[PDB]
RNA sequence: GAGUCU
DNA sequence: TCCGCGTCAGACTCGTAATTATAGCATACGTGAGG
DNA sequence: TCACGTATGCTATAATGTGGTCTGACGCGG
């Protein structure tokens, strides 16, 4: 449902920007997660072309 | 940094770093001095308290209040909150070549036009004026072009008229609920301080002229100009993307 | 019978309900409250007296030394309001307090015969309230808003469900003191009573009773009714109380005497109960099996062994009954606990209670507040007694004790501030009563439970905090020091008290910049009630119940005045007639109805008192000097409204206006307006900027005059008499002998305030109302304030308005105005702006205010004089220098280009920069005034010195004219006394007045009068000298500024702003608009008579808005002006005073049942033509709120003007000349120009300065800011295609540092290419995440 | 649920032994001789004394724990330099040391900009004087009034009271609500706007074009002096190191290059146009 | 409310009818200020998910 | 803190 | 079942800029200028 | 080798366990 679905996206930059940023970054930091920037929010954050 | 008043102003991270360093160095001292263990323990508790306040203040219980009584803003607090850095400085920003003013009707306008105050447009298209001024050889350099604009010379108005021709401007109204809350128009230079809005698009903006204001934004690049003229122009966004119906409807 | 200022212009009244009580002083709350705080009362603990007696006397820890309070005194204010406002200092009085250090011997027992040292010590300056109701804090007028909080006392509330999906209503009591810890009682789902001290961890409620020394059997005897069980022969018997069973089901066959009443297993109805009671049933035989479960009350022991058979509060069994019988007990007291009405709550709470005795209970309480720290008995007794039973840490206050006692149904109002053991038990009792079903929950939103704290209470509290901080310091120093050398003033510090009070009057939420746009803004701001700030609600905390209109708001709080915003419902304007009771509850006036006849006896009833009586409505029809006309009168009681008989009616609403606040009372046809629109109307009247010509409202209500007078902005005559001298600066009135006291000279001087700056940079100008040699009474308006006509409040300007479309120029509320409005300079507004230039001292050296400024045109320096200051009167425009200032620059390592450039012009211009104060860009005005503040040590500017020369000579002139007019007025009286019994008319005038000290007459009362006038003359003579020395000292006095600051130059500009497209205008029915176009006169719709309309408003912004008031205002406005046009026509043709008198009398006495009578006649001819000359620009009419003009009265008035009954007219298009195809509504709407001018809101930016950390452009027009491109706005570009526009906005337009400069260069080069980069905000984000100790790396391609 | 660092530590201190006079003498003799246990026991037993002074030293600079810790440092110096041979009690001597170390730490750590004890001590005298003035003058001390009383310089008194001025938080939102922090108002003064940076680019580019418009020997000593083309900004006399090797001829040629360039700016359209700037 | 307002705006409300009107009015106005937040929060959750 | 559009 | 932690629309305008308290004097530590 | 701001150092009556705001709400884990 919406909130969890947005946090379940395999981009942690989108998950962090949404909500719960502290929790998202600890879980990503421990998993050694790698965000390849497929989404729009991710590209807007790094200031790139959508 | 020094305020004008001669006073200084600093981040709270400096107060949190100074807490950590004082207690850490005091711990080094009490270890060099072979202190009894009760006192060593107290200092180790205080050191962990200071680092935990520096990383995330308020999570480890009662947050450390600074000068007013407000809790010191820690590292995590600058990232986390809506106000953090994500929502405020990264998912949205303050922008150059941006202006605002009260809106008012322009019933004389065609659908693809908007009244843009002379003085507002003068300021927004400053680099574009400087550029044409030097190509005509009327301005010897940029600083002389700036002073000609400051003096608001009569030839400058004629150049400004030439730049604005066929150059689209974005009008935005808060709140931007759906995409038609931003639309592009071809501007029409007008004497007076109020923006003139076409009636038929007042529906999309939910614009009523009892003091509402609008943001103006200048698409700079050829690409941005083309995306404004083709995709975001008033004329080209007639139907609501929500339901098939025309949003551009008389009222 | 009308006053002199009313004889000049009378408002026609359409009201019909006679006002038994007049509108009170509107700024009553602020003045009474603060007056109580400073008021010296010996007994009545109010403000300071209370504060000192509460804290003092402070005795040392050793007990040898003590400091005791005698009395206090306020020194006179160092600077007047005027000098405070200019200089930027707080208007305050020094607080000097007499204190006596008394010392005891330690060797003698309590010998006070050692050292008593008494001296008057300084403890802070207290800010003083102005006569108007304001405080001047750091040279700024501020108002401290009254607060609304939960009254101390008890409150019984209940979570309605919330906790436990079980959905159980858990009842709770909260005891709230004025000072101390809170005492909570609450129920648990399992019906166990719990105590939370200071809302800490939960404890069983019975534990607190053990701490108060209650045995188990005593507790049970308190809450429970006992039931006696007699064991006779072999059968069990129990003493019956006929009712108790009642609504129970009979578990056994109940037999009384020998005869069976109840059938076993049937429910006992009322008949059985009355049968048993009348038969006098006291014993009933019962089975032994019924006691299994009954709770024993007392401890029962074996008289043989002396050991406990059963402890108190223990569940009985068949075997314990048997053991009890054989021991020799044939009587057993058991608890009455039948569920339903009598619940066993405390019984079950004792079983949950882990504690046994008093000590064990005190230890557990101690362990809750201080968990970990070992108990001691001394510590636990001390802590528990210091919680709710210490006079120093606990105080319910008079209001707390009073509300507490009334809630527990006591007779006595007054009592102890500390909680008694009986108090706590009574509270627990009531809690449990409410749980059982008898008794009800108190309402928090009910105004009987919400109390008002104005200023004096709040100043008192902060002042007590200051004293408490001082008490620690004082007690500490009394113990340490030797007692005999050490005097009291070395122990006291003033800075803590001064700091506590300074923080209240300056930092506090309730202390806010006075809203000074206009008189109504001020008056409404001063009567504000806020539920916010300290000790109150928060926006987060605030729900929906508190915000909504409560029934009790009737007559106390306005239902239709609340900010439309986050503060909606927490901020409330006070009602008109409302006032604070002695305890601080709100109360409203009501007319007593005795034997059905409605007396003029008027009673102010509190929220709680109101519920009890039936109050008739104000509109209820009274019969000519007695009772109600109608049999069934419409009234209200128990918070709800219906019809009642005449005998039932107790009271009646005093006025129809008492429901409404001040602001809303100024709305004419409020009755016909939707409450939402009316709210915004009352809210926008506060935003109305006063125009150059203050125009009265044609359609008023009558509150207009009350508001103008009570606001204080008008000069009103105290003494009256005849005006001796008018001037555009001053009014001197010669007082009449009847009010004129024979002591001092009887000449009043009112100095008028000329064109001064407001807080919103509007203009404050007082002009004289009366002419030279006019007779005036007490309470006549002598001079008009900024937005006031002859005594009436004038917020804007009435205009000929027509409702009809124009060519889309009035699309959505957009307004089409005639050029004639601009020409007539109506809604032209005056803005006085204050700009300061500060000369500071830096590490490099002091800044210079010379006219000698590097790199500046002769054009610019022309306007600056010798010192570097602009001339008075000089017109200035953006970029012009006002005060020239240069700053010392430390050794400038230049770029080679600058080395070359500085070599070429040789204008090295010394080691100095340019930091001059120049006019902000686009603002343009005339310099009206200049002020210079210098330090004491530093040598004065030439310009500063000539300013002091002006102030000195002007001061000398002012004081000289005081002594001259006062001496002339005083000898004019001596001359009349000397004639009394000594005719020397021509002989006294010839010899000089200066040689009149010799002159007397025979020793009578008249010789004593001569002595009074002679002693006053000489008193004034020396007084004039010491006044002049004071003025001279203040003018020479070098002002102490902030550290670093050598001098400050304040420039005052006057800007005339014209009305223009984008400017915001509204009416008083919440009808707003922005001006779209200014139409040439020729173009505007015009009458058959040829007269053009001023404003064209859109018809379609009325039926949707449901503010029909504006249309009624327009019809009546035209009728008012119709009669003004008739009077204008009769005055143009001179005509007869008799004929004018006829028409005007017929006019005033028009209305069907007009309350106001006007028996013209008595008016003299001269009074009548001055009156007609004012009525000519339209006869002003008053439509009270809810007792306004009827449609039929308006049409009747229109017929008197020969205007149409429809109030629609034929109009002709100015452009074509052709007629409009249907009649158009035209008339006069009173319109307001609000503070929201396009001039102030227009802003534009291409490139500017950038933020420190984020590198993004700044926000706000004051910081030359870029508009915020928010998430919402980004998503719009995402929905479109627009990827380049978005990247632009993210990168070269915001953070990207390299990108923005590179793209600027490209745009001047005409390349229009982006060349994007990396936004600096993201670089920061990375650094902030690495600072958290998370490795966040960019992985390359 | 004892979680608080303070309550834990104070629990541990109470749980110590309290020392007597004869016990203090026995342990103190062993302590100076260099006993491990004696030093530990004397310190642990006298922690209570630190707290009494540390509790009456709060609300001034650091927190209770911070003060307690630094106060404990004074206790250690006290035990190190205690004289048991003197009949006078330990508590008396220790009180001095504990107050000394607490005060010194409060004078240094408290102030964000580290203020030297010399200025701080002077400040103390200025403030105590202000207090005595305030009691008799119902108003507050002026800078000049304080200076008159101490017979010291007005400028020196003003410098000191300036250093009293405490620091405002940048992160703190000001407009009552969390509307805007001060950081967002205050711009980067060191970073030039793109407008200003672009103007310098135009000037630097024009110079290169202006260097190929004058004489070859008029732009070889005018630019190598200012450090425009060269690497180091030399002076009239230092241009001799290259090839010029002159003082008179260098100064005539420097100004000759500038005079011909002044007419190049009067004709192109600057001179007095670019004079204001 | 059990008692309706019998009158209309042309007729004019009396003190009691107007006071009773206020309830609904102010709850409406408070609704715009306070409820807008949950509407907008739903927009933002939807946007983040899609 | 008090406001202005929704 | 109860406590803990997590969210809570979007811009815009103004306006201002505080308080406390820590002793006093003699040797110790560092750099620059002058003899 | 001082001149001048900065820094460290010691004082001996006895003294030896600390001490502002108090009310949201509806969801979702642990
Ligand atoms: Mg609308
Ligand atoms: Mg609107």
């Amino acid at each position: 449902g919406i909130t969890k679905a947005s946090l379940a996206t395999e981009s942690f930059i989108s998950a962090a920007s949404f909500q719960e940023t502290t929790r998202v970054l600890t879980e990503a930091a421990v998993a050694g997660k790698r965000d390849e920037l497929r989404g729009l929010k991710e590209n807007v954050i790094v200031g790139r072309l959508i | 940094v020094p305020l004008d008043g001669g006073r200084f102003a600093t981040s709270d991270l400096n107060d949190l770093y100074r807490r950590v360093i004082n207690r850490n160095n005091r711990l080094k001292r009490l270890l060099d001095l072979a202190a009894p263990d009760i006192i060593v323990r107290n200092e180790k508790r205080m050191l962990q308290e200071a680092v935990d306040a520096l990383l995330d203040n308020g999570r480890r219980g009662r947050a450390i209040t600074g000068s007013n009584k407000r809790p010191l803003k820690s590292l995590a607090d600058m990232i986390k909150g809506k106000q953090g850095r994500f929502r405020q400085n990264l998912l949205g920003k303050r922008v150059d070549y941006s202006g605002r003013s009260v809106i008012t009707v322009g019933p004389y306008l065609r659908l693809h036009q908007c009244g843009l105050p002379k003085k507002m447009a003068l300021e927004l298209f400053k680099p574009f004026i400087y550029g044409k001024l030097e190509l005509r050889g009327l301005a010897t350099t940029i600083k002389a072009a700036k002073k000609m604009v400051e003096r608001e010379e009569a030839v400058v108005w004629d150049i400004l008229d030439e730049v604005i021709r066929e150059h689209p401007v974005l009008l935005n109204r808060a709140p931007t609920l759906h995409r038609l809350g931003i639309q592009a128009f071809e501007p029409v230079l007008i004497e007076g301080k109020a923006i003139q809005l076409h009636p038929l698009v007042c529906a999309a903006y939910n614009a009523d002229f009892d003091g509402d204001q609008m943001a103006v934004h200048v698409p700079l690049t050829l690409e941005a100009q083309l995306e404004a003229r083709a995709l975001m122009m008033s004329t080209n966004n007639i139907l609501s993307p929500a339901n098939g119906e025309p949003i551009i409807v008389p009222s | 019978v009308y006053s002199y200022t009313e004889k000049k212009r009378i408002r026609k009244d359409f009201g019909k309900r006679p006002q038994v009580l007049d509108v009170p002083y509107l700024l009553s709350i602020q003045l009474d409250s603060f007056q109580k705080f400073i008021e010296q009362d010996p007994e009545g603990q109010y403000g300071l007296e209370a504060a000192f007696r509460s804290v003092f006397p402070i005795q040392s820890y050793s007990g040898n030394s003590e400091l005791q309070y005698v009395s206090y005194r306020l020194g006179e204010p160092v600077f007047d309001v005027q000098e405070c406002q200019i200089r930027g200092v707080t208007y305050s009085a020094p607080l000097r307090v007499k204190l006596r250090l008394v010392i005891y011997e330690r060797e003698a027992p309590e010998g006070t015969v050692k050292d008593i040292k008494e001296q008057e010590v300084y403890m802070g300056e207290i800010p003083l309230m102005t006569d108007n109701g304001t405080f001047v804090i750091n040279g700024t007028e501020r108002v401290i808003v009254s607060q609304l909080h939960r009254s101390p006392g008890v409150f019984f509330d209940s979570d309605k469900g919330k906790t436990h999906s079980s959905g159980k209503v858990l009842y709770n009591a909260r005891i709230i003191p004025y000072r101390g810890s809170w005492l909570d009682f609450e129920f648990d789902p399992k019906d166990n009573l719990f105590v939370r001290i200071d809302r800490r961890r939960k404890l069983p409620a019975t534990i607190i009773l053990r701490a108060l020394n209650y045995t188990t059997e005593q507790i049970l005897d308190l809450f429970f009714e006992k039931v006696i069980f007699e064991i006779r022969d072999n059968k069990l018997q129990m003493e019956l109380v006929p009712e108790r069973l009642r609504g129970e089901t009979a578990s056994f066959d109940i037999e009384a005497n020998g005869k069976v009443y109840v059938e076993k297993g049937r429910r006992i109805t009322a008949r059985h109960i009355r049968q048993l009671e009348k038969d006098d049933v006291k014993l009933i035989e019962v089975p032994v099996e019924y006691i299994a479960g009954k709770v024993v009350a007392k401890d029962y022991i074996d008289e043989s062994t002396g050991e406990l058979i059963c402890a108190a509060n223990m569940e009985l069994s068949l075997d314990l009954l048997a053991k009890l019988s054989q021991s020799g007990h044939k009587r057993i007291e058991t608890l009455f606990t039948n569920d339903l009405d009598h619940g066993p709550y405390i019984s079950e709470t004792l079983r949950v209670d882990p504690t046994n005795d008093r000590l064990s209970a005190l230890v557990e309480i101690y362990r809750m507040m201080r968990p970990g720290e070992p108990p001691t008995r001394e510590a636990a007794e001390s802590l528990f007694e210091n919680l709710f039973f210490s006079e120093d840490r606990y105080d319910l206050s008079a209001v707390g004790r009073m509300k507490f006692n009334r809630s527990l149904l006591r007779e006595e109002i007054e009592g102890s501030g500390i909680l008694s053991k009986d108090d706590i038990i009574d509270v627990m009792k009531k809690l449990i009563d409410i749980r059982n079903g008898k008794g009800e929950v108190d309402d928090i939103d009910h105004l009987g439970n919400r109390r008002i704290r104005s200023v004096g209470e709040m100043a008192e509290n902060q002042f007590r905090v200051g004293l408490v901080r001082v008490e620690r310091a004082v007690k500490e120093r009394l113990s340490l020091g030797d007692l005999d050398t050490l005097m009291p003033q070395d122990m006291i510090n003033a800075k803590p008290i001064s700091a506590a009070v300074k923080e209240f009057f300056g930092s506090s939420q309730l202390s806010q910049f006075m809203d000074q746009n206009n008189p109504l803004s001020e008056i409404t701001h001063k009567r504000r009630i806020s539920a916010l700030g300290p000790g109150g609600l928060t926006r987060e905390r605030a729900g929906f119940e508190v915000r909504d209109v409560h029934p009790t708001h009737y007559g106390r709080v306005c239902p239709i005045e609340t900010p439309e915003g986050p503060n909606i419902g927490l901020i409330n304007s006070l009602s008109v007639y409302a006032q604070t009771n002695e305890y601080g509850f709100l109360e409203t006036p009501y007319r007593k109805v005795t034997d059905g006849v409605v007396t003029d006896e008027i009673h102010y009833l509190s929220a709680i008192e109101e519920g009890n009586y039936v109050i008739a409505q104000a509109n209820s029809n009274l019969d000519e000097e007695g009772h109600f006309v109608e049999d069934l009168v419409t009234c209200r009681s128990k918070g709800e409204s219906s019809l009642f008989s005449r005998d039932q009616v107790d009271y009646m609403d005093v006025s129809t206006q008492q429901v409404v606040s001040v602001g809303a009372s100024l709305i004419p046809f409020l009755e016909h307006d939707d409450a939402n629109r009316a709210l915004m109307g009352a809210n926008m009247q506060r935003q109305a900027v006063p125009t150059l010509r203050a125009d009265k409202p044609l359609v008023g209500t009558g509150m207009e005059r009350a508001v103008a007078v009570d606001s204080g902005v008008t000069a009103v005559a105290k003494r009256g008499g005849v005006v001796q001298y008018v001037d555009a600066s001053r009014i001197v009135i010669k007082v009449n002998e009847d009010e004129m006291y024979p002591g001092e000279a009887g000449i009043d001087i009112y100095n008028l305030t000329k064109y001064t700056r407001s807080n919103q940079n509007t203009c404050i100008n007082q002009m004289p109302c009366v002419s030279l040699g006019e007779p005036v009474e007490r309470g006549d308006v002598l001079a008009d304030g900024p937005s006031t006509d002859l005594g009436e409040l004038a917020l804007g300007q009435n205009m000929r308005v027509a409702f009809m479309p124009w060519n889309g120029y009035n699309f959505e509320d957009s307004i089409l105005v005639s050029e004639r409005v601009v020409q007539e300079d109506r809604f032209t507004t005056i803005h006085i702006q204050e700009l300061a230039c500060v000369s500071r001292d830096t590490k490099l050296g002091p800044e210079e205010i010379t006219a000698d400024i590097p790199n500046v045109g002769e054009a610019a320096l022309s306007k600056l004089d010798e010192s570097g200051i602009v001339y008075i009167g000089a017109e200035v425009t953006g970029g012009d220098i006002l005060v020239g200032k240069v700053t010392p620059k430390g050794e400038t390592q230049l770029t080679p280009e600058e080395k070359l450039l500085r070599a070429i012009f040789g204008e090295k211009a010394s080691d100095v920069k340019d930091s001059s104060l120049r006019v902000p860009n686009g603002v343009s005005g005339t310099v009206i005034d200049v002020q210079v503040f210098t330090r004491d040590g530093v040598e004065k500017d030439k310009r500063a010195l000539e300013i002091e020369e002006m102030q000195l000579k002007q001061a000398k002139k002012d004081l000289s004219e005081e002594l001259q007019i006062l001496e002339a007025g005083l000898f004019s009286r001596i001359r009349a006394v000397l004639v009394a019994g000594g005719v020397e008319a021509e002989k006294l005038d010839k010899l000089p007045r200066d040689r009149w000290l010799e002159l007397g007459l025979t020793d009578e009362e008249k010789q004593n009068q001569l002595e009074q006038l002679a002693e006053q003359y000489d008193e004034l003579k020396h007084e004039f000298e010491k006044k002049l020395e004071a003025k001279r000292r203040k003018i020479t006095q070098g002002d102490d500024l902030a550290p670093g600051v050598l001098k400050i130059v304040k420039v005052y500009l006057a800007v005339k702003r014209r009305i223009q497209p984008g400017d915001k205008m509204a009416g008083r029915h919440g009808n707003k608009g922005v001006i779209s176009k200014i139409n040439p006169i020729e173009d505007m719709p015009y009458d058959e008579n040829g007269t053009p309309v001023d404003i064209v408003l859109n018809p379609l912004g009325v039926p949707s808005r449901m503010n029909i008031g504006q249309i009624l205002e327009t019809h009546l406005g035209m009728a008012a002006k119709g009669i003004g046009d008739k009077i204008n026509a009769m005055l143009k043709q001179q005509q007869e005073v008799a004929k004018l008198r006829e028409f005007i009398q017929r006019a005033y006495d028009l209305g069907a049942d007009v309350r106001q009578k006007v028996d013209l006649s008595t008016f003299s001819d001269e009074e009548v033509m001055r009156l007609a000359e004012n009525l000519r620009k339209g006869m002003p009419i008053a439509t009270p709120v809810f007792d306004g003009a009827k449609e039929a009265e308006i049409k009747e008035l229109l017929k008197l003007g020969d205007l149409p009954t429809s109030g629609q007219i034929r109009l002709y298009d100015g452009r074509t000349g052709e007629q409009f195809e249907r009649p158009v509504t035209v008339g006069y709407m009173y319109m307001l120009k609000l503070n929201h001018l396009v001039d102030d809101k227009m802003h534009a930016r291409s490139t500017g300065s950038y933020s420190l950390v984020t590198q993004q452009p700044l926000g706000g027009k004051a910081q030359f800011g870029g508009q915020r491109f928010g998430e919402m706005e980004v998503w719009a570009l995402e929905a479109y295609g627009a990827a380049y526009t978005l990247q632009e906005m993210l990168t070269v337009k915001s953070d990207d540092v390299n990108g923005r400069t590179k793209m600027y260069k490209n745009i001047v080069d005409g390349n229009h290419q982006m060349e994007p980069g990396m936004p600096e905000s993201f670089n920061v984000l990375l650094k902030e995440i690495r600072s958290l100790g998370i490795n966040i790396e960019l992985e390359d391609e | 649920r004892v979680l608080d660092a303070t309550q834990l530590y104070l629990g541990e201190i109470g749980y110590s032994p309290l020392l007597t006079a004869e016990e203090e003498v026995y342990f103190a003799r062993r302590a100076l001789r260099g006993d491990v246990a004696s030093r530990r026991r004397m310190i642990e037993s006298n922690l209570r004394l630190v707290v009494k002074i540390a509790r009456r030293y709060g609300n001034r600079g650091l927190a209770l724990l911070d003060l307690i810790e630094e106060g404990n440092l004074g206790l250690i110096r006290a035990v190190e330099k205690f004289d048991p041979e003197r009949g006078f009690r330990f508590s008396t001597y220790a009180t001095w040391w504990i107050r000394q170390t607490i005060e010194r730490a409060i004078m240094n750590q408290t102030r964000t900009i580290r203020l030297p004890i010399h200025i701080v001590k002077e400040l103390n005298v200025y403030l105590r004087t202000a207090r005595e003035l305030s009691h008799k003058l119902d108003h507050e001390p002026s800078a000049e009034e304080i200076a008159e009383q101490l017979d010291k310089p007005v400028d020196d008194v003003s410098r000191m009271l300036r250093l009293n001025e405490r620091i405002t938080s940048v992160d703190t939102p000001l407009g009552g609500d969390s509307e805007k922090a001060l950081l967002d108002i205050l711009a980067d003064e060191k970073e030039n706007g793109p407008e200003d940076t672009t103007q310098d680019d135009d000037m630097k580019q024009s110079i290169v074009k202006w260097l190929f418009e004058l004489n070859a020997k008029q732009r070889e000593v005018l630019a190598r002096r200012f450090g425009l083309l060269g690497y180091e900004a030399a002076t009239l006399e230092d241009v001799g190191r290259e090839i010029g090797l002159t003082r008179e001829r260098v100064r005539q040629i420097q100004v000759e290059g500038l005079r011909r360039l002044r007419e190049i700016l009067q004709t192109q359209g600057l001179n007095i146009e670019a004079l204001f700037l | 409310i059990e008692t309706p307002i019998t009158a209309n705006f042309r007729e004019g409300l009396n003190v009691l009818q107007y006071f009773i009107s206020t309830h609904g009015a102010r709850k409406g106005l408070a609704d715009t200020a306070l409820k807008t937040a949950n509407s907008g929060y739903l927009t933002r959750r939807l946007v983040d998910v899609a």
